[PDB]
């Protein structure tokens, strides 16, 4: 039921813990156009009282979306965000055309490209560092070979 | 990468006296650099190359010096021919990355005449003159640095002109300039007062045109 | 991308005139290297092969030249030089000289004087497509200590030794009855090292009881003592 | 004597490539490297790039690095450039420049071509305006008479006066990008008022990409 | 299955002549076809069945012929109830999935009328809703070759305009054509449409109907 909404390099991770949480009211939120629970059962999530719920929003593309699974490939799936293997967990996505879409592009959400290496799973990275993408030193200014990563 | 920056940027003179255009950079091009020169529609022409020695086909009152991280060109004397634009390149052995910078123009030095200003009706039988295309005449200038003001009804207007400045003419060494306010047939037909303050150097007041529809 | 090899044959005084920045008068009028020379100035001494007890009109110096030539610039004309005020349409005069004179390296000439052919390899840095294949990798080969090795692609660990393996000669990879890849030939020499399990074994600790002592002995089973107190 | 010649106009559209070509001539086009430059209307120079006669070692500038193919061809002596996805920042005039060095070295750019100017957008044809003074409008005894053509993308027009009879005091601004993507310019004479009334004065606008010519009376 | 295909798709002639109108196949269909009629505002008739002998109550000047892959009706003479669009269909024997072509229009051979080019300026009643179309009327001609250009203050808007063709009328074999340009109120006001290119065949020149709003 939130508004403001970070990128998808950005989590904003609010760990939800030490009270009793019960996941029947998400359903009459918003109505979601995805609902992958890897590991856990939609139906059987109210008895289950799990440790630590972790909850991160970030916002990403429609094509991206089926990038978002545990071991799986991608742009948005190994530089932005990577899923463990043994996640145990569900993946809630719903479309926001309504509220993050000007007539005139909105050019708030920033998304990174590609970097010398991949990420590892849970792992949140924020440095602005721009790309070298050549054979000549880059004195941390944008020109014609410089590209900023996001 | 070695970002060419010219201070300057605007070299007024007159023909007969010596330039010095000054064109710094911050790695060592003690030895690589290089001069060009490229007039209003032609191609730009190697002046000095290498920064040190002199180039082909080239006049005897171009002489190119300097080294370490301050470079300047020294003309003896400025001919008609001679005013343009001139930039200058270093030459990076290992990796191919030739850039430029921005560019010095040399004027020529003249009295300061003032702008003749002139304001055009939109003509009818065709509608407002091409969508109500106000024309602003400023012809006979010589420092053009004069800011077009477009009032209507005593409001202040900004965003819908555009300025059209012609190159230094030949003949009398001055400019000519043309603001258009594009604005509407309804926009038009709601006002009455259409004025054109210009605001010059050499004016001693800023001189106001207007007329009434 | 490419290398541009440029040779010639010049005199015995000159080795050093041909350099990035020297004004030389067989490095102003002729080939020029330029301050960004990015090769070498390999040269060896031909006073075996190039000399020879005649007058040795083979090679020329091209001294007279109208004007400095440009780095990498080869002049293949023949004209007739004009120092000034005497032009000569038809004969060299007296102020007009040839631009080629024989360069007369005689065999008793010591140093300074002989033939010595000089190669620049002008090593392009044009950021472009390299080598169609690539930098080869190359090792060299340790014997008697458990490398990893990965010959041709038969990866494996193991101890590399001198073997009597007589391969018939076209074979390479070399298995075992347990299907065990032993003997396999250098890719690069035909030699054949037969390899070896990287020395495994199992540790046994002898303990002759807490309640007796703390002091222990430990076993290796399979360790010829080399292999890592009495 | 060396000439490169290079092609002429060219017009294109967002997402395509444009090829150019630049002959050499009157020097053996095996030892003398070519540079391709761009120079935009009111900037300079920005990227730089080699094509080798010899070869296909080349090296394409940095700014697009991918976007950029120059060929090499020793048949015909000509070089070739296909910039690949043309944007709204594109339109230029690109040249192209030899070196005063051979294939090794490289120190500056010293025969250039003659230009190509390429843009990107829809073309049209143009539309004359007449522009009268007002009555109030002649000041020092001077009036001044003017033509207003608009609605044109391609700009080789010589808005000449009376048939290139009147060539004093005539002004000709430059063509000015408006926001509906087509250029305009006015071409204004100034003529004693003396004049006014007596004297016929016709502006002639030419333009060959539309092979359209308008005589407008003032 | 068969790609029933017809070459000329326009057979325009003048009533009282003979017409050949083809309609080919590619499998032998010697014995399997058939000959329609679609009047405008009716149903299909039955023409020629079996295509080789005559239907009930078909005038004797309807004749039709043809084997192998090639097919063609021989009418004797057209007459004013006769034009009209005809089809082709065959009669495969096992797999029952009958097939057509496309049609042919027959059309009344008459001069070369010119289109009569009216214009009309949104209404002020419309203009209050919001919207504005400018209707360019294209009436009174022959071929149907009146495409309509439109430059709203001399800019293409190829798309944003809907054509509207009549159907050949029996008093003077003529034709009618409306091109109604779709634009916002803001559009109307801000822009002038000032432009209905009209070029025919019957026109020497490109009639440009040009009007002030």
């Amino acid at each position: 039921n939130a508004t403001t909404f970070a990128s998808v390099y950005a989590w904003n991770r609010k760990r939800i813990s030490n009270c009793v949480a019960d996941y029947s009211v998400i359903y009459n939120f918003a109505p979601f156009f995805a609902f992958k629970c890897y590991g856990v059962s939609p139906t059987k999530l109210n008895d289950l009282c799990f440790t630590n719920v972790y909850a991160d929003s970030f916002v990403i593309r429609g094509n991206e979306v089926s990038q978002i699974a545990p071991g799986q490939t991608g742009n948005i799936a190994d530089y932005n965000y990577k899923l463990p293997d043994d996640f145990t967990g569900c993946v809630i996505a719903w479309n926001s055309n309504k509220l993050d879409s000007k007539p005139s592009g909105n050019y708030n959400y920033l998304y990174r490209l590609f970097r010398k290496s991949k990420l590892k799973p849970f792992e949140r990275d924020i440095s602005t560092e721009i790309y070298q993408a050549g054979n000549k030193p880059c004195n941390g200014v944008a020109g014609s070979n410089c590209y900023s990563p996001l | 990468e070695i970002v060419l920056t010219q201070s300057p940027a605007t070299l007024s003179l007159s023909p007969g006296e010596r330039a010095t255009l000054s064109c710094r950079a911050s790695q060592s091009v003690s030895s690589y650099l290089a001069w060009y020169q490229q007039k209003p529609g032609q191609a730009p022409r190697l002046l000095i190359y290498d920064a040190t020695n002199r180039a082909t086909g080239i006049p005897a009152r171009f002489s190119g010096s300097g080294s370490g991280t301050d470079f300047t060109l020294t003309i003896s004397s400025l001919e008609p021919e001679d005013f343009a634009v001139y930039y200058c390149q270093h030459r990076s052995n290992w990796p191919r990355m030739f850039t430029f910078g921005q560019g010095t123009k040399l004027e020529i030095k003249r009295t300061v005449a003032a702008p003749s200003v002139f304001i055009f009706p939109p003509s009818d039988e065709q509608l407002k003159s091409g969508t109500a295309s106000v024309v602003c005449l400023l012809n006979n200038f010589y420092p053009r640095e004069a800011k077009v003001q477009w009032k209507v009804d005593n409001a202040l207007q900004s965003g819908n002109s555009q300025e059209s400045v012609t190159e230094q003419d030949s003949k009398d060494s001055t400019y000519s300039l043309s603001s258009t306010l594009t604005l509407s047939k309804a926009d038009y037909e709601k006002h009455k007062v259409y004025a054109c303050e210009v605001t010059h150097q050499g004016l001693s007041s800023p001189v106001t045109k207007s007329f009434n529809r | 991308t490419n290398v541009y090899a440029d040779s010639f044959v010049i005199r015995g005084n000159e080795v050093s005139q041909i350099a990035p920045g020297q004004t030389g008068n067989i490095a102003d009028y002729n080939y020029k290297l330029p301050d960004d020379f990015t090769g070498c100035v390999i040269a060896w001494n031909s006073n075996k092969l190039d000399s020879k007890p005649s007058g040795n009109y083979n090679y020329l110096y091209r001294l007279f030249r109208k004007s400095k030539l440009k780095p990498f610039e080869r002049d293949i004309s023949t004209e007739i030089y004009q120092a000034g005020n005497k032009p000569c349409n038809g004969v060299a005069g007296s102020n007009c000289y040839s631009p080629l004179q024989s360069y007369g390296f005689r065999p008793t000439y010591g140093v300074g004087h002989q033939p010595y052919r000089v190669v620049v390899l002008s090593f392009e840095l044009l950021h472009a497509p390299a080598t169609v294949c690539g930098p080869k990798k190359s090792t060299n080969l340790v014997k008697n200590k458990c490398v990893n090795f990965n010959f041709n692609g038969l990866t494996g660990t193991g101890v590399l030794t001198e073997s009597n393996k007589k391969f018939l000669p076209f074979q390479q990879f070399g298995r075992d009855i347990a299907d065990t890849t032993d003997a396999v030939r250098d890719p690069q020499t035909l030699e054949i090292l037969d390899i070896t399990p990287c020395s495994f074994g199992g540790v046994s600790v002898i303990t002759p009881g807490t309640n007796t002592s703390n002091q222990v002995a430990v076993l290796y089973q399979g360790v010829n003592c080399t292999e890592v107190s009495n | 004597q060396v000439q490169l010649v290079q092609s002429g106009a060219e017009v294109k559209k967002p997402g395509a490539s444009v090829k150019v070509s630049c002959k050499t001539s009157g020097y053996t086009f095996t030892d003398h490297y070519m540079y391709w430059v761009r120079q935009a209307p009111g900037q300079g120079l920005e990227w730089m790039g080699v094509i080798n006669p010899d070869a296909g070692s080349v090296t394409y500038a940095q700014k697009f690095q991918g976007r950029v193919t120059m060929t090499s061809d020793t048949s015909t002596s000509t070089v070739y450039m296909e910039l690949s996805s043309l944007r709204s920042e594109d339109t230029a005039v690109y040249y192209c420049a030899r070196d005063l060095f051979f294939i090794p070295a490289a120190n500056s750019f010293d025969y250039w071509g003659q230009g190509t100017l390429v843009t990107v957008s829809s073309t049209k044809g143009p539309s004359v305006f007449p522009l009268a003074p007002s009555s109030k409008s002649t000041s020092g005894g001077t009036a001044a008479l003017g033509c207003l053509v608009k609605d044109y993308f391609p700009e080789p027009v010589t808005v000449s006066w009376n048939s290139g009879a009147l060539t004093s005091g005539v002004h000709t601004f430059p063509a000015v990008l408006q926001s509906s993507g087509l250029y305009s310019l006015s071409s204004v004479v100034t003529v004693p008022s003396s004049s006014l009334g007596t004297q016929t004065y016709i502006c002639n606008v030419n333009h060959k990409p539309s092979n359209t010519k308008v005589d407008k009376k003032v």
